């Protein structure tokens, strides 16, 4: 049944439509009469379902647009390798990865902006210096075996060829060979090919790069060979492969060991080490190679689960119809019809997973650093954690948006009769009211502890505080999990795992203040890459703040999904659409009752969520983890350094996060006020762009409040008096000026609020960590 | 409170300007020999403080502009004023010329370039046309042809 | 008639439907078929007379709009049910639909002027009389 | 209850009657327009004040006007 | 100083202002 | 007592700000509730409403004219300070206000007493 | 629900809007039920005495 | 007034007050209050470009 149905040249490749913007939708094709038309053109341009009712034509546009997006990413990646090749100090950074700051953007000398080129990036080949980069690209390129800038330039050219291939296939599979609708609905074949081919063979081919490039290049740099002298093809010569890996590439031959199933020879270059290498602060490359080999095997195996054309395998529809019970009615019946006829249902799931995975990437990369010497690049560590936290939060909100769009557009009562979806809608009041309760519980019992502590400290009652120095709230479940994972390598449940992340090893300590140098992982620059991360009262309190912010964001987005079609307020809300401003001032007033407006409100709470997470990460790592070790005393000097809590006055020494983050005044004084001294003093030097971005982002954030707090009826009446003056002087335009629509005014407000707020923290973080 | 009887004098007399002027030239000579290409090189910094020498400085040593209409400081505001009003008036007159010759709203989202360049060229000399339309009342629409709201 | 086949939900009647008023919508169906409840969720109408108790008149009129637009069922009737048990027909009032003009209705809310000829609020100062009279 | 007034500019297009989700409105016969009909508001005690009728009205400035008045259980749209 | 007698006198003056405020506030309602 | 002088200035300017907004609020309430166009036919009050688009569009112009250039000058000076060029700031001398001080007998060197002091 | 006594429109509201709007409209004496011009000025004159007394207290 | 002529609007609550429209239809009947249909170059705030006026609300400019 798995065939390939394709219509040949369905759309002629012509520029006739470029003379008429807005041709694709029936309201816009009548041309502009007001300025509302201009905004309507952009907002509807990728909403392919409003352009036609043909599901096949929508699927063809999506497939071709996906090729265009892949070409955009490959052009972006080609630019990164180009700027690394020609506009960087990568050659000098390779000789000294711990002594020189990476820079791959240099600035032309007009208006005095060459002050942004700094020394401590100036070296040979990069005479003028440039902007210190925090993307971690040099650590990634060195890890996968790049030694010279001439190799980065070839990679820049290769990415432009992949981009031109991807862009051509988008023209091809739209204008020349466009697949039919039943080709897209082959989800069993698609899962088979993406698991075994994309993920499986992608990991297997990457294992081959790791074995034959990344491992021998690292073997030559560990031997002391300078990277200009490193032979990159050394892993393709079996003899030179013999000297680095005597067992795996030996007289007991390499591929001879593979086919005789003598795989124990391969333990030279495939291990189960687990922990970090003490010299680089990074994972072992032989562990990384065995990881990608093991997950390639599992993914290629997973790609044979679904039935396509040879009888064997599972049918997903028959699997879903079998998983039902008394408590859940008809169970998963109809979900196969949902997930193979709704692009929004698939996008809602795939955004929920991609956002959640990106957040897992943020946690796993700081704690299990894959790239040598990146753990001591604190500005890189801060930037990569924060960037992927923001990307993950945005994608999860989009999952809530497209789940709501599914409920408005693609939901059908006939498909979902007493199934899981129908039964969730039939107790949506029970779900939301319990979620309302648990957010109120969490908000009282987490933020109220901070307010309690602020008040107790101000009243002169520090023994009445919730703190490690006072009434403790120990996170005993997380400390238990840390104890399990500390004991597990070498112990009973992982006997041949040689180590794990050093964050677990908190057994054995009751604060980060009492940390010795033998417990931490410091590199040759004496800077701490990673350490045991103590969890105390302050970590108990901030984790329930995290739980509050996530549950409210869930509450807003799930209320938007479950009430997208109807409410007791508006019983036919689905006929108004996904995105409508209100249903008028009646019923008391129905502003922002649409599912779109829940996405709007959910973005602020996502913003609030991720802002607390990255603020927690920044302060906790500076106070409890990162810093310097002294070769005398075995002393750990963290970046901030050990507040004394008075209390009696017999002083008590705690880390600054444990002593001060337990109330809001500590966050205001010791975090926001104290650490802003870098960005507000950055003028006249190379971080002065961060000081400008810090001020400019505050402006944009404040500018957003004009849109969020007002309404368009004011602005339309103001435009009336201004159009009068243009009318009076024969300067009125034919495209009549209108105030922004109610929805757009919300969208403009939240976009500038997010842009200003996020870029403020960006300027704050990068000026803080690139200055100290 | 300390009264400043002399808030402004010539910059070449202010010793906080002589601080700054030598501190900028020394940074420009530092980057000429064994340096980096900078915005203000040694000859660029000489000309910069050649201009600022006959300017008015405060006590900090930085030049201050006088915008009262006084003609020894006509370069401070009055000469940039005429250059602004000519260039901004040109762009305003050109849009007004292009709007009158518009086929419709499609000329506003798809720019008709030989119509736009011609209006932008005709706008360059705008007071040749504007003031003979400004005394005639040809600059304005009569009052009963312009919409208003209730009162 | 009988209730449509529905497993119950949390989006239906509250104590207002016991103490103040609830609403009854009656329609005939020729085919057993699935429709979306205004409370939330899917129900099946029987092949016969269907009666459904709803909390608001707007929920009843929303179902009537769904029964017209999707299933071509025209003859829906809406009753207001009082807690003593009295039913009062409220829709349709005179048997003829509201959109079609009918000789026999009285004009209600008519103001014999265009909207910009309403008097000023200073004219009706210190009275309960409004300017839309 | 809100007041829903109909002014003499009504062209009898019936669009406000079709727009109304509460069946507040209806068409009665008239002589003031070519359609021979005008909107009427007999059941404004069911009016919630949503102003969907005003949105549907095509006449410059509108022939139907909703004045939000005293709030009731019906006009606040309460299911409780 | 403000002696205890003068505090007591002040509360008696305040009580008279209180009943005067009570007279006005009921005449206003 | 510096704290008292700061508190008193700030108290009375915020009170003055609320009183100014409320004056225009009750001016707006007057127009909806009490303004009779017949009894005020063609007087100075009705003539304000008659050219109200001219008033609003010119008030809109002044605020944009002030806002573009004042913000633009602050941003110009901020960029100058960031790039290490504080002598390239736009520092405009307040000579019209210094003129006012000199008429009251302040001795400021380059500013003349017009009527003789 | 007799509060607010100056507005039967608000007093018959069965929701919590009755309480908020009774508070918010309590000093808007012109819009109250049964208000005349003469009784308005007489109520203001005495209300102004009460505000004066608060200033002296 | 007849069909085709350019007319000014005297209806003060109209969007097109003091503007010039084109008569598209004049109702030849009695009993109709606003018989003249005028079409305009500018849409109003609802995207509508026509309305009905009485002759007492129009000024023929042609
Ligand atoms: C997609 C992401 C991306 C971004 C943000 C940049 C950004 C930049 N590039 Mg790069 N570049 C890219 C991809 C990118 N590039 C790609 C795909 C190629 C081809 C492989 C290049 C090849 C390239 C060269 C050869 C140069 C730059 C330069 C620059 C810098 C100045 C911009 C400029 O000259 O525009 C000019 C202004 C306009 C085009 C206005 C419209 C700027 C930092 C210049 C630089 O770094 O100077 C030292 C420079 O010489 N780029
Ligand atoms: C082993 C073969 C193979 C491989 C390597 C891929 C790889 C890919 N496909 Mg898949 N695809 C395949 C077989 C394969 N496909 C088959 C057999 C079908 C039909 C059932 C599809 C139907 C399909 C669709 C509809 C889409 C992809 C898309 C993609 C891209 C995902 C985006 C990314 O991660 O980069 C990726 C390039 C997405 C894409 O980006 O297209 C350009 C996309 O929208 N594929
Ligand atoms: C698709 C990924 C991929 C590709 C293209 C290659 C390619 C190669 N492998 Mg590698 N290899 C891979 C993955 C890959 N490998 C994996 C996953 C493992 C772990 C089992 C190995 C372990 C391995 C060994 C032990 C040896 C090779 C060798 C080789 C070379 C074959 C030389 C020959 O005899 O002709 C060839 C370059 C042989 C060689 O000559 O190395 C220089 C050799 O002895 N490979
Ligand atoms: C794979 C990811 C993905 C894909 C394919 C889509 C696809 C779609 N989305 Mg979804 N969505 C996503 C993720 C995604 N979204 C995410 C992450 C969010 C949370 C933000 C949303 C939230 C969302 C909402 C609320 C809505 C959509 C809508 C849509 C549809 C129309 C898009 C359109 O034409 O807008 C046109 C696009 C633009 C006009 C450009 C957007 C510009 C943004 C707002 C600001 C960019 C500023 C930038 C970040 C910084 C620049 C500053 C600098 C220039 C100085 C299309 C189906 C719309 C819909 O109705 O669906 C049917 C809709 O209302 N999406
Ligand atoms: C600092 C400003 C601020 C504060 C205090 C709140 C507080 C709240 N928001 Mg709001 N919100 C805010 C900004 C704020 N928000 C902004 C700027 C927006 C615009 C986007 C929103 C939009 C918004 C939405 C869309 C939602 C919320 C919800 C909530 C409630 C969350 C549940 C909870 O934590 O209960 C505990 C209560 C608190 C933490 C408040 C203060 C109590 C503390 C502990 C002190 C106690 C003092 C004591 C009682 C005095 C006696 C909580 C009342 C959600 C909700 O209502 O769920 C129930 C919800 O869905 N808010
Ligand atoms: C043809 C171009 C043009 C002209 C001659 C005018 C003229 C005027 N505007 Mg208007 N304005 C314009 C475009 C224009 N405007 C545009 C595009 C916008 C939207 C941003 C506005 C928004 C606007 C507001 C909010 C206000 C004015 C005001 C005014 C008046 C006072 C001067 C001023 O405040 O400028 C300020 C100008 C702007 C804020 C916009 C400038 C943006 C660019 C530079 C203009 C576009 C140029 C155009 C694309 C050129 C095309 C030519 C080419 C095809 C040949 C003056 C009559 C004010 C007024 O009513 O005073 C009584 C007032 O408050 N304008
Ligand atoms: C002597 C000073 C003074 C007096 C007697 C009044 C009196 C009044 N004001 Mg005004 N007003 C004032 C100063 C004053 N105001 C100031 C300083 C401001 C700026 C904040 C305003 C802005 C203002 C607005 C926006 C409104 C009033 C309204 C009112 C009326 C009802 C008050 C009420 O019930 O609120 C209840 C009190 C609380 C909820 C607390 C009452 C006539 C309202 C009104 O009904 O106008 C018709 C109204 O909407 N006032
Ligand atoms: C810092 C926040 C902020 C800023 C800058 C503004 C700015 C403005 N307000 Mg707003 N306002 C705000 C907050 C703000 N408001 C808030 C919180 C409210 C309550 C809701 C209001 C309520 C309000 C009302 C009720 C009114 C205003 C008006 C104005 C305009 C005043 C005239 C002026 O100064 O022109 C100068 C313009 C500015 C200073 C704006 C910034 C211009 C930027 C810097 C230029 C951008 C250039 C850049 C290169 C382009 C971006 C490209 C990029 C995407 C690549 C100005 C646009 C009034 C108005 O419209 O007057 C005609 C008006 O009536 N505001
Ligand atoms: C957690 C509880 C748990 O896991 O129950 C799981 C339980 C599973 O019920 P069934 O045996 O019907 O499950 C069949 C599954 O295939 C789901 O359709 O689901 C429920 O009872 C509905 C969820 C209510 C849960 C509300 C909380
Ligand atoms: C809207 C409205 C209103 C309001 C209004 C307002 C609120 C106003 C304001 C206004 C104002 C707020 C004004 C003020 C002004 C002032 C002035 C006018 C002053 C002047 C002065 C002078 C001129 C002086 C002089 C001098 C000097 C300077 C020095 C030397 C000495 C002498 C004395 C000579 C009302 C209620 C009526 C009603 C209607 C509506
Ligand atoms: S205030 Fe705006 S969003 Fe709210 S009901 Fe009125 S028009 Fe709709
Ligand atoms: S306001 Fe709403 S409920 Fe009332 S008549 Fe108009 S459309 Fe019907
Ligand atoms: S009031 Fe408006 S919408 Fe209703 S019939 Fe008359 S013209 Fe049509």
């Amino acid at each position: 049944p798995v065939r390939v149905l394709v219509d040949n040249d369905p759309v002629p490749t012509s520029t006739e439509k470029w003379g008429k913007p807005g041709w694709f939708e029936r309201n816009l094709a009548r041309g502009p009469k007001t300025t509302t038309w201009i905004w309507d053109l952009h907002a509807l341009a990728h909403d392919f379902e409003t352009h036609t009712s043909d599901k096949e034509e929508i699927s063809r546009k999506i497939f071709s647009a996906h090729f265009g997006h892949l070409a955009v990413v490959c052009v972006w990646l080609s630019g990164m390798f180009w700027h690394g090749a020609y506009f960087s100090n990568f050659t000098a950074w390779m000789e000294n990865p711990l002594g020189l700051k990476p820079s791959a953007q240099t600035v032309w000398p007009v208006f005095g902006q060459e002050i942004l080129n700094d020394p401590s990036t100036v070296a040979k080949g990069f005479e003028q210096g440039g902007i210190v980069i925090t993307s971690g690209l040099f650590h990634l390129w060195r890890a996968v075996g790049f030694t010279t800038t001439g190799q980065l330039a070839a990679m820049s050219i290769a990415m432009l060829i992949i981009a031109a291939l991807f862009l051509f296939a988008g023209w091809f599979h739209y204008h020349k060979r466009a697949p039919k609708l039943e080709w897209f609905q082959n989800v069993e074949s698609m899962l088979n090919h993406h698991l075994a081919g994309l993920f499986g063979l992608g990991s297997l081919f990457w294992t081959g790069h790791l074995i034959h490039v990344a491992l021998p290049v690292k073997a030559q740099l560990d031997a002391g060979i300078a990277p200009a002298q490193v032979n990159p093809f050394a892993g393709l010569d079996y003899g030179l492969m013999g000297q680095y890996f005597p067992k795996g590439f030996g007289p007991n031959g390499g591929l001879g060991a593979f086919f005789t199933l003598n795989w124990g020879q391969f333990t030279d270059f495939l291990t189960f080490k687990g922990g970090l290498e003490p010299a680089t602060g990074a994972l072992y490359l032989t562990d990384i190679a065995h990881h990608h080999l093991a997950i390639a095997t599992l993914f290629i195996i997973a790609g044979h689960m679904y039935r396509t054309n040879w009888g064997i395998g599972h049918s997903i529809k028959e699997m879903l119809e079998a998983h039902k019970g008394p408590l859940t009615g008809e169970g998963h019946r109809g979900l196969y019809e949902v997930l193979t006829t709704s692009w929004h249902a698939q996008l809602a799931i795939n955004l929920a997973m991609a956002g959640s995975i990106t957040i897992i990437v943020a946690h796993h990369m700081y704690a299990m650093n894959p790239y040598p010497y990146m753990g001591t690049d604190y500005a890189t560590q801060i930037s990569l954690f924060t960037h992927h936290m923001w990307i993950g939060g945005f994608l999860i909100v989009g999952a809530g948006a497209h789940a709501a769009i599914f409920m408005v557009r693609d939901y059908d009562p006939v498909t979902n009769q007493n199934n899981l979806l129908d039964r969730v809608l039939r107790h949506r009041d029970a779900i939301i009211s319990h979620l309302n309760w648990v957010t109120l519980f969490l908000g009282f019992h987490s933020f109220g502890l901070y307010v309690h502590n602020d008040t107790m400290q101000a009243l002169g009652r520090p023994r009445d505080m919730f703190a490690d120095f006072a009434i403790p709230l120990q996170p005993v479940f997380a400390q238990w999990i840390q104890n399990i994972h500390a004991a597990a390598p070498g112990g009973a449940t992982a006997p041949w795992v040689g180590g794990t992340s050093p964050t677990w090893y908190t057994g054995a300590l009751s604060s980060a203040a009492t940390l010795q140098a033998n417990q931490v992982l410091a590199l040759a620059n004496d800077k701490i890459s990673i350490s045991p991360i103590h969890l105390g009262t302050a970590d108990f309190m901030v984790h329930h703040i995290f739980a509050l912010c996530i549950h409210v964001t869930v509450l807003i987005l799930l209320k938007g999904v479950l009430f997208a079609r109807s409410s007791r307020l508006i019983p036919d809300k689905a006929n108004l659409g996904f995105r409508f401003p209100c249903d008028g001032p009646g019923r008391g007033g129905t502003c922002q009752s649409s599912a779109w407006d829940h996405v709007f409100l959910g973005l602020f709470w996502m913003y609030n969520t991720i802002s607390v997470v990255i603020f927690h990460f920044s302060w906790k790592m500076q106070s409890d983890v990162w810093g310097t070790v002294d070769r005398s005393t075995g002393a750990v000097n963290h970046i901030i350094g050990n507040t004394d809590v008075l209390l009696g006055g017999q002083t008590v020494a705690l880390s600054q996060y444990a002593a001060s983050s337990i109330n809001i005044n500590g966050w205001l004084r010791d975090f926001l006020w104290a650490q802003s001294s870098a960005v507000i003093n950055s003028y006249g030097g190379p971080l002065s762009a961060y000081g400008l971005m810090f001020l400019g982002a505050h402006f944009i954030w404040a500018f957003s409040l004009m849109f969020l707090f007002s309404g368009r009826g004011y602005w339309q009446e103001l435009i009336e008096s201004i159009v009068w003056a243009h009318n009076k002087l024969k300067v009125a335009p034919a495209i009549q000026p209108r105030a922004l629509s109610i929805t757009q005014g919300r969208a403009v407000g939240v976009a500038h609020y997010l842009l200003g707020g996020i870029a403020t923290t960006w300027a704050f973080f990068l000026a803080r960590f690139l200055a100290l | 409170q300390t009264q400043v009887k002399d808030p402004l004098k010539l910059c070449k007399d202010v010793p906080a300007y002589q601080e700054l002027k030598t501190q900028r030239l020394e940074a420009a000579q530092k980057a000429q020999a064994d340096g980096k290409p900078v915005t203000f090189n040694e000859a660029g910094t000489k000309q910069k403080f050649e201009r600022y020498d006959t300017a008015y400085c405060g006590q900090d040593g930085y030049p201050h502009l006088i915008t009262s209409g006084q003609l020894d400081r006509a370069g401070d505001f009055l000469i940039p004023s005429v250059l602004f009003l000519w260039i901004a008036g040109a762009l305003g007159w050109a849009g007004r010329l292009y709007l009158a010759e518009s086929k419709g709203p499609e000329d506003e989202i798809i720019i008709d370039l030989p119509k736009a360049i011609k209006c932008l060229l005709l706008g360059l000399i705008w007071p040749v046309q504007a003031i003979p339309e400004l005394i005639s009342g040809k600059i304005r629409v009569p009052e009963d042809r312009v919409t208003i709201s209730p009162r | 008639g009988s209730t449509p086949l529905f497993g119950g939900s949390t989006g239906g009647l509250l104590r207002k439907a016991q103490i103040e008023e609830k609403y009854l919508i009656v329609w005939n169906s020729k085919e057993e078929q699935v429709f979306e409840m205004p409370t939330g969720g899917a129900a099946t109408m029987v092949a016969g007379t269907n009666v459904l108790y709803l909390a608001r008149k707007e929920q009843c009129h929303a179902l009537h709009r769904q029964l017209v637009s999707t299933f071509k069922i025209r003859d829906s009737k809406i009753y207001r049910v009082y807690p003593n048990g009295e039913q009062v027909l409220i829709f349709p009032m005179d048997g003829v639909p509201s959109e079609k003009s009918n000789p026999g209705r009285e004009v209600v809310g008519y103001v014999p002027r265009k909207i910009g000829d309403n008097p000023n609020p200073v004219d009706v100062k210190f009275t309960g009389k409004e300017t839309f009279d | 209850s809100h007041s829903v007034k109909i002014y003499d500019t009504c062209i009898g297009c019936t669009q406000c009657v079709r727009a109304c989700p509460l069946d507040v409105l209806e068409m009665v016969p008239w002589d003031g327009n070519k359609a021979g009909t005008i909107a009427s508001s007999p059941r404004t005690e069911d009016c919630v004040g949503c102003k969907r009728c005003e949105t549907a009205c095509p006449t410059d400035f509108l022939s139907i006007r909703v004045y939000l008045g005293a709030e009731t259980t019906r006009s606040m749209g309460l299911a409780y | 100083v403000v002696s205890g007698a003068q505090v007591a006198i002040a509360f008696v003056v305040a009580l008279i202002a209180g009943i005067a405020a009570l007279l006005l506030s009921t005449a206003l309602g | 007592d510096h704290t008292t002088m700061a508190a008193l200035y700030t108290h009375h300017q915020y009170i003055a700000g609320f009183l100014m907004v409320g004056a225009f609020a009750h001016g707006a309430i007057f127009f909806v509730r009490d303004y009779d166009p017949k009894a005020n036919e063609n007087n100075v009050l009705a003539r304000m409403l008659e050219h109200k688009e001219a008033l609003i569009s010119h008030l809109s112009w002044v605020s944009l004219f002030l806002g573009f250039h004042t913000l633009g000058l602050y941003v110009h000076n901020d960029v100058m300070l960031a790039f290490g060029r504080p002598e390239d700031q736009l520092l405009i001398e307040p000579v019209f206000a210094q003129f006012v001080q000199v008429q009251s007998g302040k001795i400021i060197e380059g500013i003349p007493a017009l009527f003789g002091g | 629900t007799r509060f607010p006594k100056f507005s039967q429109d608000l007093a018959q509201d069965p929701t919590t809007r009755r309480i908020w709007y009774g508070i918010a409209t309590a000093h808007d004496f012109e819009s109250h039920d049964g208000m005349t011009e003469e009784s308005l000025y007489q109520k203001l004159f005495a209300t102004h005495f009460g505000h004066l007394a608060i200033i002296f207290l | 007034i007849e069909r085709g002529a350019k007319v000014r609007i005297l209806r003060k609550e109209s969007y097109w007050y003091r503007e010039v429209g084109t008569v598209a239809s004049v109702d030849k009947s009695e009993k109709t209050i606003y018989p003249v249909t005028v079409r305009f170059e500018k849409v109003n705030y609802s995207g509508i470009n026509t309305n009905n006026f009485g002759v007492s609300e129009l000024e023929e400019v042609e």
